[PDB]
């Protein structure tokens, strides 16, 4: 009736495979171990497309042809899965066969989804709004706000437009944070996390 | 036995105000570092009840200490101002190797000087008891837990948030019966219960989602022990993270008032 743990026992033991779809295969498909690292995967799966539906246009609607490469490439270049998940796979995207199909409608979800998870899971109690650049969005940022009242009906990722003009940053993307909720200064984008 | 709504998401305030008016619940249960943001007098002043802290994200296990160290000082200033009921956190393994886990792990019960030592330093922080919670354990780390969590509790301070439904996930899961967690039952005064779904590919693996009405087994545990879990000054919060729907969450806040009346 369980299932066996097969050739581990614990959590500790599956860690560095949890986001891992390559080696998910080496546990028996009838095993505990098989199940948890797969639970661990569509929680990966789920957390890019739900919130970035519009990319499965692109990989057709199992997600496998940028899931399974982009997973591989992400511990090839041993990426964090920050704040700035969404990004990185529009970083790789860009160097994917569908580069072509690039355009604003797939930029700004991946911008959006990355400024509302760094809003959402950043414990930087001095940092309250992060900015997002693009070379693909000339003029505008995508600025993510830490909820700052219980009474806010604006969304907290909002796309705003400079008065004057902003340096494109040096790849794809580019952030700064701010404290408190204006933005009274342009330090120069940073580069992406990882 | 009071009863408690878990509050994540600022779209709910005006459904969970509804339940406080309506007599469902008793007190909130804030995530409240969701909230270190906003004037805490705001939050004490939306909630016609007493209130209570969970904490998700502090990574106290991992996180550098001055990053920690700030997250502390601000969530004493919360605690003052709405002065909880109880304040709490969690045993979680977040980052492997750099890399976030978008599944949270189990750690290793076998670690236990490492998770003293960061226990206490951010129970110190906090400046107050802290109460941490069960894991819904998938992996034979189930039958290690209670045993771990006794003696954290016993050498630290720290109390033992006890989720109910967790230890069901862990049970069904693991086959390490609830029943090992009895001691620490009659201990605590505070609570979590919520609905479980399933692996997408194996019904028979419980994953801890507080999504759904509480399973059968579940509701047979809590009024199989009521006189356990039910004392002077016991709470219990329910769950709910998705499909947050108002009559659904009714029906669960009823069946507990059912198993544990008022007077
Ligand atoms: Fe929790
Ligand atoms: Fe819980
Ligand atoms: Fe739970």
């Amino acid at each position: 009736s369980l299932l066996p743990t097969a050739p581990v026992r614990i959590d500790a033991d599956l860690y560095d495979d949890l986001a891992n779809p390559a080696r998910q295969s080496l546990y028996p498909r009838d095993s505990r171990g098989f199940i948890r690292i797969d639970i661990s995967l569509r929680a990966y799966w789920h957390t890019l497309f739900d919130t970035c539906p519009r990319l499965l246009e692109l990989s057709g609607p199992s997600g496998g042809a940028i899931f399974l490469p982009f997973m591989a490439w992400a511990r090839e270049n041993n990426l964090a899965f920050d704040w700035s998940f969404f990004l990185w796979v529009y970083v790789w995207l860009q160097q994917s066969e569908f580069r072509e199909r690039l355009d604003e409608d797939q930029l700004l979800p991946v911008m959006t989804a990355s400024a509302t998870r760094w809003l959402m899971i950043d414990r930087d109690i001095d940092a309250c709004q992060i900015v997002l650049g693009s070379r693909s969005l000339a003029g505008a940022a995508v600025v993510g706000a830490k909820i700052d009242s219980i009474h806010c009906r604006l969304e907290q990722v909002q796309q705003v437009a400079f008065a004057a003009p902003l340096p494109l940053p040096d790849g794809e993307f580019g952030y700064f944070l701010t404290p408190g909720f204006e933005i009274d200064h342009f330090p120069g984008w940073r580069p992406l996390p990882r | 036995m009071q009863i408690g709504f878990n509050f994540t998401l600022t779209g709910t305030l005006d459904m969970v105000q509804q339940m406080i008016k309506e007599r469902k619940i008793d007190y909130v249960e804030m995530l409240i570092d969701n909230f270190v943001h906003l004037p805490p007098e705001q939050i004490a002043d939306s909630f016609d009840c007493p209130v209570a802290f969970h904490i998700m994200l502090s990574k106290y296990l991992e996180r550098d200490r001055e990053a920690l160290a700030a997250l502390g000082k601000r969530l004493r200033r919360f605690i003052d101002v709405m002065r909880p009921v109880y304040v709490s956190d969690h045993i979680l393994y977040f980052t492997h190797n750099g890399r976030s886990l978008f599944h949270l792990g189990e750690i290793d019960y076998g670690e236990y000087d490492h998770v003293r030592s960061k226990v206490e330093q951010w129970q110190d922080m906090l400046g107050t008891r802290l109460y941490l919670e069960n894991y819904p354990s998938i992996m034979d780390g189930a039958w290690d837990a209670p045993s771990f969590y006794e003696r954290l509790s016993r050498e630290t301070g720290v109390g033992v948030l006890f989720d109910a439904s967790n230890a069901i996930c862990a049970q069904n899961n693991t086959g390490a019966p609830v029943e090992l967690w009895k001691k620490i039952i009659e201990t605590t005064r505070h609570f979590h219960v919520a609905g479980y779904g399933t692996a997408f590919i194996e019904p028979r693996v419980k994953a801890d989602t507080h999504d759904r009405e509480m399973a059968e087994d579940t509701l047979d545990f809590l009024s199989r022990m009521r006189t356990s879990f039910d004392k002077p000054g016991a709470t219990i919060t329910y769950e709910r993270d998705f499909d947050i729907d108002y009559e659904s969450i009714s029906v669960d806040l009823k069946r507990l008032r059912d198993i544990f009346p008022c007077v």
